């Protein structure tokens, strides 16, 4: 909670609220651009996390269609955002870099 | 291209729809639409306006300067 | 049934064939009344200036 | 039967006091729903006209 | 050649479908008169007559 | 389970003629359809002109 | 320089009147069809 | 069963306009695709009816247009529909491009690059069209634009004289510009078909930039009726110009016949080229200004390679939003400077705006996308 | 940032494919000179020089 850390976290929380995807009930990982690494990582997710991702995205598209947002009570709080997708994508990237490293030798 | 029935997998989602001959086309057009328009205006004014304000000021300054430069000075 | 729109539906809109016959006859009488009123407005707004408001002066 | 559009269908007329449900029900593969709906409604219109 | 269409069912179908084809013929006739401004027929219509 | 299925109330969006759930909707259907088709017919008349 | 002046203004008047009729009716047809989608409701009921 | 689905010809229409899965939430900014096709068909029809009473002879080309606007029955309405339709065409083009830039649609590389080809061909078509009436601006536009090739070392003058068909702009230049302006729109239509061919492989993007396969709706009747409404609004915008201000977007000098001996003092291009005119003349060098001119358009082909953000659309990227609108205001600045004479202070303003355009496209936006990635911890 | 292509295999492949690329470049150059009738180069060729 030192000098620069609380200032950095304050700017990150500011930017998080400014981005505004939380107003549609989305999480950060729901907004990532689907490339081959991300399609593979999404493929590896278990059933429950996949189904939650599907319903959150479907509800956000419905809101965007109606040009509405959720009530303020239901916004995604910055501290509760779960990076459910990060470890899978990290493993997929590590595997692809191993393949690329073998192709050089 | 792609076809319905082959897009993706979805489970445990229920959708309720109402016929168009059963409901209003303009149910809360002004009582709800105007607050939402003000919300969106407020939400985007700070992103859209300052560039064009800077353009307006450069336009007026450049036109005033060009007008004054065409008038001659004594001596 | 006593409603105006209800009788319009029962008589004219239920079948597509009479819905098309009602459309072409409506466009016929709408064309006649619309052109008549539009020209009467353009002529009232421009009272005098046009040639057909002054051609009587120059023709026996 | 010839085009394998469904595994089964049935028509029904369920009656109640001054109201009821008149229609049909069917069971089919996920890539055959459009054809079954099309032929069903076509037969309703054919009997209507 | 086309003898297969001679039967009771085909004449019940034609009797059922002659009013619709009659009305689409009236649609086409009125549409042609309207689109071409045929004075030969429109001179007889009451209010339309004043246009000419 | 599914027995807790219940359609959410569409009371806000319904037309005035079908707000009350204790009356038949068969009498009002022709008026509603006639209004909508009158709108469509006027549009087509203008486009034809 | 512009002999079509008067005729163009008469046409402009007829165009304004026709547009003043046609725009809200076509808007109403659009809203009529889209109302099926704009008031739909979704619910998620996973097996626990 | 259904002949709409099985007939060899109708399957293309069904798989392109009826059963096409489309996102449920595409806004009004997705309407300009169909409006560009409406505009292209309008120009083909009006132009074809103008070619029935036009002669490309240098001694009679000017008079044939007056014959159209004076003696041909409703010739004036056809003439000014064709002229104002070209301006509406470029309005829709720039909105289509800006839409694709804002929402990250450029990640469809084949569709984007074919789009860039369509942009260049429509520009050449509209440039050649303006030469046909043979006014003052027609003549000096053909002179300047054809002379741009003279900057090419060691072959430039040969290319210029080969295109002119002589030692100066003359009858042969007008006759061939008429043939090119006639034939080039059909090539544009074919390339527009390939544009849609590559598009249909993937389907549309949407405002959120998130995949919409979980929520698709059929194209008919939802976007057929929404596109009809947008078309009716395009007709409204066109007829307001044609019937109340037919000369607002044109230049008065073109109503004077061509004169090879004198150039007007206030010569300026059509409004839809002024920004690039501003780019060219801000560089006091012939070859440098011509290269900057070409790169001001071709940089769009480089736009796909500079995307650094892990999100596709700018909806959730405030810094990118601000830089985008600074780019829109900068292009409005270049258009304004393009329409003003070459004097102090407009020269320095135009230089700073030209520098800011390439600085924004090349440097600032990728750095913003990287700062945004770091702020979200990925 | 195509740093994936820095290794022994790729320099070996480039060494293998250099001669064909050079021959295709020579084909392009000779074709251009023959098509354009570029007198600057062709005036030095012995038998061709007599055609001017
Ligand atoms: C004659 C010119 C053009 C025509 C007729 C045309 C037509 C279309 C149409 C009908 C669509 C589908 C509907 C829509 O997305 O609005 C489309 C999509 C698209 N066009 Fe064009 N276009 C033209 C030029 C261009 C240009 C100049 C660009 C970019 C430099 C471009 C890039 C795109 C892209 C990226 C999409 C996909 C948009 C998305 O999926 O979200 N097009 N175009
Ligand atoms: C993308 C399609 C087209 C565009 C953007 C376009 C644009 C233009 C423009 C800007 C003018 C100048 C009008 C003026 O200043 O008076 C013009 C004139 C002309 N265009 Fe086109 N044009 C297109 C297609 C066509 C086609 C397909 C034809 C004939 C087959 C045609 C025939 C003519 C003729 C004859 C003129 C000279 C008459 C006049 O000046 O109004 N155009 N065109
Ligand atoms: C630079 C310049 C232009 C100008 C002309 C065209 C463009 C855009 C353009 C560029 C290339 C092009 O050809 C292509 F499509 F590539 F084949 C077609 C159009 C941009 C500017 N037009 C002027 C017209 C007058 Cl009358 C005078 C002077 C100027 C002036 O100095």
């Amino acid at each position: 909670v030192s000098a620069s850390s609380r200032w950095l976290e304050g700017i990150r929380k500011w930017y998080y609220n400014a981005a505004g995807f939380n107003k549609l009930g989305l999480m950060r990982d729901d907004t990532i651009h689907e490339n081959d690494d991300v399609k593979e990582a999404i493929r590896r997710l278990p059933e429950n996390l996949y189904n939650d991702r599907v319903f959150r995205i479907k509800r956000a598209l419905d809101l965007s269609m109606r040009q509405q947002i959720l009530p303020k009570e239901q916004w995604t709080k910055y501290e509760e955002d779960k990076s459910y997708l990060e470890p899978y994508l990290k493993e997929v990237i590590r595997e692809r870099k191993e393949r690329e490293e073998w192709a050089k030798k | 291209g792609r076809q319905f029935g082959h897009l993706t997998r979805v489970r445990h989602v229920i959708t309720y729809s109402l016929s168009p001959f059963e409901q209003r086309a303009f149910p809360h057009y002004f009582s709800k639409g105007i607050p939402n328009v003000l919300r969106r205006t407020r939400a985007c004014i700070l992103r859209v306006a300052p560039p064009f304000v800077a353009f307006y000021l450069v336009y007026t300054w450049g036109t005033q300067e060009f007008e004054k430069s065409k008038r001659k000075n004594p001596a | 049934a006593p409603t105006l729109t209800a009788r319009l539906y029962s008589l004219l809109f239920r079948r597509t064939s009479t819905f098309a016959l009602t459309i072409v006859v409506g466009a016929l009488f709408f064309e006649r009344a619309f052109d008549q009123g539009a020209d009467a407005i353009y002529e009232h707004i421009n009272e005098g200036k046009l040639w057909k408001h002054i051609k009587h002066k120059y023709e026996n | 039967a010839t085009n394998k559009l469904c595994q089964s269908f049935q028509t029904f007329n369920i009656c109640y006091a001054d109201t009821g449900l008149l229609g049909a029900h069917f069971v089919c593969d996920h890539m055959s729903i459009d054809d079954m709906m099309f032929v069903l409604q076509g037969q309703w219109m054919r009997l209507c006209t | 050649m086309l003898t297969r269409f001679l039967g009771p069912r085909y004449r019940q179908l034609a009797r059922n479908w002659v009013p619709t084809a009659s009305l689409w013929g009236a649609v086409g006739a009125v549409g042609l008169v309207w689109a071409t401004d045929w004075r030969l027929i429109l001179d007889w219509v009451p209010y339309i007559n004043g246009k000419f | 389970s599914h027995t807790d299925i219940k359609v959410p109330d569409f009371s806000d969006y319904r037309r005035p003629e079908v707000l009350d759930s204790t009356k038949s909707s068969k009498e009002s259907s022709e008026a509603r359809k006639g209004f909508s088709y009158l709108v469509t017919a006027t549009t087509t008349v203008g486009v034809a002109y | 320089a512009e002999p079509e002046h008067d005729h163009r203004k008469r046409m402009g008047l007829k165009m304004l009147l026709m547009m003043g009729l046609l725009l809200p009716l076509v808007y109403a047809m659009k809203r009529h069809k889209w109302s099926v989608l704009k008031s739909r409701k979704l619910a998620y009921r996973p097996p626990k | 069963t259904n002949i709409r689905k099985s007939h060899p010809l109708m399957k293309i229409v069904n798989n392109a306009f009826i059963d096409l899965p489309a996102p449920s939430n595409i806004s009004s900014w997705w309407n300009f695709g169909s409006l560009l096709g409406i505009c292209l068909i309008l120009q083909i029809l009006t132009g074809l009816f103008l070619a029935m009473h036009y002669t490309s002879d240098t001694t009679t080309a000017f008079s044939s247009v007056t014959h159209i606007c004076r003696d041909v029955n409703y010739g004036w309405i056809i003439r000014y529909m064709h002229a104002n339709g070209a301006s509406m065409f470029f309005i829709c083009l720039y909105m289509h491009v800006g839409r694709g830039l804002y929402y990250g649609s450029y990640t469809f590389l084949e569709t984007w690059n074919i789009g860039v080809i369509l942009l260049l061909t429509v520009m050449a078509t509209a440039f050649m069209g303006y030469v046909l009436p043979w006014g003052q601006m027609s003549f000096w536009g053909a002179t300047v634009i054809t002379n741009l090739l003279s900057a090419i070392p060691y072959i430039g003058t040969n290319l210029v004289e080969w295109i002119w068909g002589g030692f100066s702009v003359d009858k042969a230049t007008l006759t061939r510009f008429f043939a090119f302006h006639f034939i080039l729109p059909f090539i544009i239509m074919a390339i527009a078909m390939v544009h849609l061919l590559f598009l249909h492989e993937t389907g549309s993007n949407n405002p959120t930039g998130i995949s919409s396969d979980v929520d698709k709706i059929p194209f008919h009747p939802y976007y057929t009726i929404k596109d009809i409404l947008g078309a009716l609004l395009l007709i409204l915008a066109l007829m307001l110009l044609v019937l109340f201000a037919p000369d607002l977007l044109g230049d008065p000098d073109n109503y004077t016949p061509a004169n090879p001996l004198n150039t007007p003092p206030h010569i300026k291009p059509e409004w839809y080229f002024l920004f690039a005119y501003a780019i060219l003349r801000s560089i006091p060098n012939k070859l440098g200004g011509v290269l900057a001119l070409a790169f001001s358009i071709l940089i769009l082909a480089l736009i796909p390679l500079l995307h650094t953000s892990k999100q596709r659309s700018m909806m959730f990227r405030p810094l990118s939003q601000c830089l985008f609108w600074a780019l829109v205001a900068d292009l409005l600045t270049l258009t304004w400077i393009g329409g003003q004479p070459v004097e102090h202070p407009y020269i320095t303003i135009g230089q700073l705006a030209s520098v800011l355009y390439f600085l924004l496209i090349l440097v600032l936006m990728p750095t913003a996308g990287t700062i945004e990635n770091k702020l979200l911890k990925w």
